[PDB]
RNA sequence: UGACGGCUCUAAUCUAUUAGU
DNA sequence: ACTAATAGATTAGAGCCGT
């Protein structure tokens, strides 16, 4: 039997109060058929055998489109056979829309407003169908909950495909597997700084911790060349790694710490003989390319020194290397400017409102890939690069981040 | 080959309990969980704000459709979403004058040009509470940008403050957002452009009025009963820290009941951002006083969140004050490391809900991505997730992480998909922002309708 | 302060270690 | 005991733009 409430409409622009409308009413346990629920033969069957009610979602650009006049037509058509005066329902709903540009076919006929709010026009809609006795179902959120997913509480599906996530943390690809604890205390003159060595090294307790052997400061810490190299302690690394290594001398934390502090003063010195140009941070240490070093000032394919208006934007990077989970280099993404790319503004405000808006063009993609491209730039080898803290003592760092893969994905 | 694990989206509760997982999607199609009769408006600014704050009510009476409708989902209108009556005739106007404004402003102390900015108003709200016989349910208050700009000890702090004593919800809008086609940087265009986003401004602005009106939009169901999901913020006095506790834990009814929980714990010493013994014990005695006398029965978790790390003592005290049968989880929520993750072929950031186990301690949670329902991320730029470390007590790494994920969805300030941070974490931060700007309060109000 | 988010600039604490008071 | 330095750590804030 014809249970079922036919809604037309224009197809690309009036789906949102369609879509509301069908939904509530729904909602409410009728039975609604709307083309952006749910060809021409299917549409005028209902209309001629299943529609109980035709409602028009009326509008300024309903009553022009040529495939709604015809809905109305064998509308008009099957309202005669069934007797009922009360079958065209006419829903306003656009604001200019004033009762003087109507179709002839509905001009005749009272329409129920939606013009100054949808909630009123619902309540004269519901009223319309009970003061015509239009048979509804119960509202059960079951079956009508089917309709709701169907509509948008299925799309939240989440398309279950596998894709791989570029982050930027770069593992430490090896460490010397011995650290040693040297002592010069009689041998380290006074005022002197232990960064200005050549090779990192942190002065810890009454002894000198680094990664180099004992002559392989020689110019840099006097004295040394009469130091006895059996003046030192020796840590494998590995077990400090494991934080197996835990002495009165020294823990396992603060030996961690050492390294970590190794590991920077490390990367800040290749990035003196890697010829970066640095810009301080607040709490962390920058390093961007001065305009001309690359070919073309741009490597990979992918533009790492470009121009701003009048101010020359710089892609930079800052690291800090970190143990934790497992020994990685987070490297952050930065944007310095210059005015000839040459020397950097002086004024921090003025740097941060050009990053504020070079920003808005970078997507996901543009910093992925001048990421990528600005570390493999400090590939020494094929796969990675070496950072120095002994005359023979290496750290290797890949240059290629870490992958993560993940079980979720979207359309994309 | 790291694998990350993935949290389903949770479900909040809306009218006649139906789920839905987008506040604009479930009101605009469901309806709030509990309807109020209406919002009798309340507007104490000039005439110039008056007839702003009566159009924009007429206006978003109307549907409101921004540019990218598929995206942003539509505004039907006020009684469309909700159910009650907001009409902008019904508005107690009390007017004020620009004239004292500037002669307030021309007084040479800032500080008691903003405390007398504020009295101004509070002393009109309070004026028109005791004296019109009109109920008002939200004091909205329609500032000019004079206030904004010369005004900054802050304003908006101090007036939500002094008005704590009486318990008047309200509502700051600055007339730049009511009237932001108007209000242009004399290049021809507006300083702020809301063209693309009107419907979206809606929402919010909507749903802040109906939740301080006395409505619950919706309520969060995903979360684990009998557990009270404790979070604590710190705040900085120049030497004092100020700690503020919010609560959120599911009734007898199955209801989330999402409360403050804030009493005065002042702290002054070298180590910032710990709580000494007492302070701790009086925290902890008083959510779970508060749990009982909601419940009956004591809490079987005390979910302690912050966004610090715990030390042994309080934590020591923590344990003694509690009862036999309850367990405790303190966990630490850090936004600091970044663990910036680009997807190999494409343009659309990765999905919000992916998290990274680092261990049996900690995990990585992306509580903001890419959401697939709104198809629009949350982020502009690549999202920082968060860093959830279970600091003291035994948790499943994933429960935790679900766990915060849910608390997620429970901003009421705002009607985006979800918040970046915990919500119980956001709303203390923004209480400790407002109690501490003004005079210690014998007892401070515990709903938050009074301070967002 | 309708909001959210990214970023930038400061600042302190904690811890270790040495120096000094 | 207390100050200074070198760190990394852990937290605050202030703010400034984007949408
Ligand atoms: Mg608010």
């Amino acid at each position: 039997a014809r249970n079922k409430i036919f809604i037309s409409h224009a197809a690309p622009d009036d789906n949102d109060f369609t879509k509301w409308l069908a939904l509530k009413l729904i909602a409410l346990g009728y039975e609604v058929w709307c083309d952006v629920l749910f060809f021409w033969k299917v549409i005028d069957k209902e209309i001629r055998e299943g529609a109980i009610k035709f409602l028009l979602a009326t509008s300024e650009i309903a009553i022009k489109r040529d495939g709604v006049l015809k809905e109305i037509a064998v509308a008009e058509k099957v309202k005669k056979q069934l007797k009922d005066d009360n079958f065209i329902i006419p829903l306003i709903i656009d604001e200019n829309l004033s009762y003087d540009d109507l179709p002839p076919e509905i001009i005749r006929l009272n329409a129920v407003d939606f013009k100054k709010s949808w909630a009123v026009g619902l309540q004269d809609l519901l009223k319309a169908l009970d003061d015509q006795k239009v048979e509804k179902n119960s509202p059960d959120p079951d079956k009508s909950n089917a309709l709701y997913q169907q509509i948008f509480l299925h799309n939240k599906g989440i398309i279950e495909r596998e894709e791989i996530y570029d982050s930027n943390w770069f593992s430490i690809l090896s460490f010397p597997k011995e650290l040693r604890f040297h002592d010069y205390e009689k041998l380290m003159p006074k005022g002197f700084d232990v960064r200005e060595l050549t090779y990192p090294a942190v002065r810890y307790k009454n002894y000198l911790c680094t990664f180099a052997w004992e002559y392989d400061f020689m110019h840099q810490l006097p004295k040394t060349e009469t130091y006895n190299s059996s003046q030192t302690i020796r840590i494998p690394t590995e077990e400090i790694l494991s934080g197996k290594y835990d002495s009165p001398f020294i823990g396992n934390f603060e030996c961690q710490r050492l390294i970590v502090q190794l590991l920077n003063k490390a990367f800040e010195l290749r990035m003196k003989e890697k010829g970066v140009r640095e810009y301080p941070m607040s709490n962390k240490m920058g390093y961007w390319f001065e305009k001309g070093k690359l070919e073309k000032d741009k490597f990979n394919k992918v533009l790492l020194v470009g121009k701003q208006k009048d101010k020359h934007w710089h892609f930079g990077i800052s690291a800090a290397g970190k143990l934790y989970p497992f020994p990685v280099l987070m490297i952050s993404s930065h944007i310095f400017f210059t005015k000839d790319g040459k020397e950097l503004i002086e004024s921090k405000k003025i740097q941060h409102a050009a990053r504020r808006r070079q920003g808005k063009n970078w997507w996901n993609d543009d910093w992925r890939n001048k990421l990528l491209a600005f570390v493999k730039y400090l590939s020494d080898d094929e796969n990675s690069f070496y950072l120095e803290v002994g005359s023979e003592e290496k750290i290797y760092i890949s240059n290629e981040p870490v992958q993560f893969v993940g079980k979720v994905s979207y359309n994309m | 080959m790291k694998e990350l694990i993935y949290i389903h989206e949770p479900n909040i509760l809306f009218a006649n309990g139906q789920k839905c997982a987008d506040p604009r999607d479930g009101l605009a199609l469901f309806g709030p969980f509990t309807k109020i009769y209406g919002i009798k408006s309340g507007v104490v600014g000039t005439q110039y704000g008056l007839s702003i704050f009566k159009n924009y009510i007429n206006h978003i009476q109307k549907p409101i459709y921004n540019a990218n409708n598929i995206t942003r989902p539509m505004f039907p209108g006020f009684e469309a979403v909700f159910g009650c009556k907001w009409d902008a005739d019904n508005v107690v106007f009390k007017e004020v004058t620009k004239e004292e404004i500037e002669k307030i402003l021309y007084t040479e102390s800032n500080h008691k040009r903003t405390y007398d900015l504020v009295s101004l108003f509070i002393n009109k709200i309070i004026t028109a509470n005791k004296n019109e016989d009109e109920k008002v349910d939200v004091w909205f208050l329609v500032i000019p940008d004079e206030i904004y700009q010369y005004c900054r000890a802050q304003f908006h702090d101090q007036l939500k403050a002094r008005l704590l004593e009486h318990t008047i919800p309200t509502q700051i809008l600055r007339e730049s957002t009511l009237a932001w086609r108007d209000f242009k940087n004399k290049f021809g265009a507006p300083k702020r452009d809301f063209s693309k986003i009107e419907g979206h401004l809606a929402w919010t602005i909507s749903t802040a009025a109906f939740y301080k009106a006395g409505g619950k939009p919706w309520k969060l169901s995903d979360i684990r009963s009998g557990v009270c999901y404790l979070g604590l913020v710190y705040k900085q006095i120049e030497p004092k820290n100020a700690c503020c506790a919010a609560q959120m834990f599911l009734d007898n009814g199955d209801g989330t009941v999402f409360k403050g929980e804030v009493g005065p714990w002042y702290n002054q010493e070298k180590h910032e951002f710990h709580l000494n013994p007492k302070e701790a014990k009086a925290l902890l005695t008083q959510a779970l006083n508060s749990y009982k006398e909601q419940n009956g029965v004591f809490p079987k978790e005390i979910f302690i969140h912050a966004k610090t790390k715990f030390n042994g003592q309080e934590w020591n005290a923590f344990q003694e004050v509690t009862p036999e049968g309850t367990n405790l989880v303190g966990v630490t929520i850090t936004k600091t490391k970044p663990l910036k993750l680009f997807k190999s072929e494409g343009n659309y950031p990765i999905m919000r809900g992916n998290a990274f186990i680092v261990n049996e301690r900690s995990a990585f949670l992306w509580t903001v991505g890419y959401v697939p329902k709104t198809e629009s991320t949350l982020s502009m730029e690549v999202p920082n997730p968060i860093f959830i470390e279970i600091n003291k007590g035994e948790a499943d790494i994933e429960q935790v992480l679900k766990d915060v994920l849910a608390l997620t969805k429970l901003n009421y300030n705002a009607c985006i998909y979800a918040d970046g941070v915990p919500v119980t974490l956001r709303f203390a931060d923004k209480i400790g922002e407002i109690l501490t700007a003004s005079t210690e309060l014998k007892a401070p109000p515990l709903a938050f309708k009074y301070y967002i």
